[PDB]
């Protein structure tokens, strides 16, 4: 993991939820999604020209969504249709991601966590279905799919498991890769 | 009152048949049911999960079944060591146990 | 798969909090869920809650929310359940079982169980002296007793002088109060030579609370 | 013929500290299971809280014993100084009024 896993951030990021939890869209596009410390952005009508490779997107149950144009994903939560979010590798080795509004937790701190998933301990109320954008189920878990190692090559050592999620009333049987 | 067992208290003798019933109220439940057994004081044990799959260590006398609703646990060739208080629970998204029939082998 | 379920609080008091432990020996802790299920003396099993110590988000039944917490320590491979605001209905046996498969937001079936820890919730009696105070009975026969109240579990035994005076001991039936705690008033008639000299001690044994009280009654 | 005998038990000195003062009336040696007990406070006929209990049997005669408890909170106890337990029973023998004439 060249300069990727060395100093991303602790899995127990400091600060907690001071009170009510809000919805925020900080439009976070600074660096590649090397680790789970990221803030995706909502992208509407996209130019389906530079997109290359699979465009798997996470319902969470991953589904291949081919662009409806050649030389389009209006992100919405499954209760309102569509998918939570997803990522793609395009152009010259540049990886990009998109997802619902990055879920922020009301609190104080120099580096308060812009919770993209789970983060229950920092905020007892943070459920994936309401506070999640990308494929990270928990700060140390992923939804394993064939291109998972092509998108996050720093998650080789993780072990696979079979899990049953319940989003609303719908039941998702899925494999998830987590370490120990 | 989601899951209930009609027969309530029961009493038979060895070499007989008992057919306990667990009546899921409204939802088909997607075929998610489990059956247990509780001796007079010891810990419960798992007999059937999914109503059609048998665990390890229990004989084939405990044959369970059901489709959509009204899952059943059929006990054939009752033995003296079959007295218990059987239980039925449905797992998944709506976890809840059921009523306990009171087999009275003697 | 040997759950050396440690005893928590066998005897507690109303309004107190109880911590029940469960130790998992062998296997890989941090991959299978621990589930807590309680059953009253004679009733059906009730799903209290569960946890999977890899997705740090415990699941609680609908009727056990805002009053129960569940934690797991992986460094020592242990699972604790903390139940607060105890009530006289909570008297039951709490087991500890293993979830067969990982579930998020749901439950599962329990493969291997563990020894149950009794949890008794009781309120020991408060004995009081019923004095013969009349201020004008300068004579012989007089009536004494030992008032008892504020104990939920019914059984109570009242004696006298380590066992004596069996001719005159009346022990009335328990009568409910508004608060739901039984009450009693065991009285005695004894012509103590028209004199208060003997040690009139009433030994009130209430085993469920594991307390016995010796009260001496005499005119003030 | 086996007329009742009346005994009065005030509240314990520790009971007042603990609150919920209970005043008890006891009746002994009455053959018929029939008795009315009035818990008169000054001139008030309280009926909100008065629990009655009776012994099962004597195995030699129907000589039960009655225990009537009148409960009242410590705050209500003060500003009040007579309490009382009138009995009317088959063996009436005219009413007997053995009243706890002090609030102490």
């Amino acid at each position: 993991c060249p300069e990727r896993m060395a100093h991303c951030r602790p899995i127990d990021e400091f600060a907690q939820g001071w009170g009510p939890i809000t919805y925020a869209e900080g439009h976070g596009s600074d660096q590649r999604p090397y680790c789970w410390h990221y803030a995706p952005r909502q992208c509407g009508t996209i130019p389906a020209s530079q997109v290359c490779g699979p465009v798997y997107c996470f319902t969470p149950s991953p589904v291949v969504v081919g662009t409806t144009d050649r030389f389009i994903l209006n992100n919405t939560r499954p209760p309102q249709g569509n998918w939570f979010g997803c990522t793609w590798m395009n152009s010259t080795g540049f990886t990009k991601t998109c997802g619902g509004p990055p879920c922020n937790i009301g609190g104080v701190g120099n580096n308060t966590l812009t919770c993209p998933t789970d983060c229950f301990r920092k905020h007892p109320e943070a459920t994936y279905t309401k506070c999640g954008s990308g494929p990270w189920l928990t700060p140390r878990c992923l939804v394993d799919y064939p291109y998972r190692l092509w998108h996050y090559p720093c998650t080789v050592n993780f072990t696979i498991f079979k899990v049953r999620m319940y989003v609303g009333g719908v039941e998702h049987r899925l494999n998830a890769a987590c370490n120990i | 009152s989601v899951l209930t067992q009609s027969p309530g208290t029961l009493s038979l003798s060895p070499g007989e048949r008992a057919t306990l019933s667990c009546r899921a109220s409204q939802s088909v439940s997607s075929t998610y049911v489990a059956w247990y057994q509780q001796k007079p004081g010891q810990a419960p044990r798992l007999l059937i999960y999914d109503a059609s799959i048998r665990a390890t260590g229990v004989p084939d006398r405990f044959s369970g079944g059901g489709s959509g609703t009204d899952f059943t646990l059929t006990i054939s060739r009752l033995e003296p060591e079959d007295f218990a208080v059987y239980y039925c629970q449905q797992y998944g998204g709506s976890p809840f146990f059921g009523g306990g029939t009171k087999v009275e082998i003697k | 798969q040997i759950q050396l379920v440690q005893s928590g609080a066998e005897v507690k008091k109303p309004g107190s909090s109880v911590k029940v432990s469960c130790r998992a020996s062998g296997g890989s802790f941090g991959t299978y869920g621990i589930t807590w299920v309680r059953q009253a003396p004679g009733q059906g099993l009730e799903w209290v809650g569960g946890i999977v110590p890899l997705f740090d988000r415990p699941n609680y039944a609908q009727k056990f929310q805002d009053r129960v917490a569940i934690t797991a320590d992986e460094s020592t491979s242990t699972a604790y359940m903390e139940l607060s605001s105890l009530r006289f209905d909570d008297t039951a046996v709490y087991y500890c079982a293993r979830e067969a498969d990982i579930v998020v937001g749901g439950s599962s079936y329990f493969d291997s169980w563990g020894q149950g820890t009794l949890v008794t919730v009781t309120k020991g009696p408060s004995v009081f002296p019923l004095a013969p105070s009349s201020k004008s009975t300068s004579g012989g026969t007089a009536a004494l007793g030992c008032l008892v109240k504020d104990y939920f579990p019914e059984p109570v035994t009242v004696s006298w002088n380590s066992g004596a005076l069996t001719s005159g001991v009346h022990t009335f039936p328990a009568v409910l109060q508004s608060s739901g705690l039984y009450s009693l008033s065991s009285v005695v008639t004894v012509p103590s030579s028209s004199l208060g000299t003997q040690t009139y001690i009433c030994n009130v044994n209430h085993k469920p609370s594991n307390t016995k009280v010796d009260k001496r009654v005499e005119p003030k």
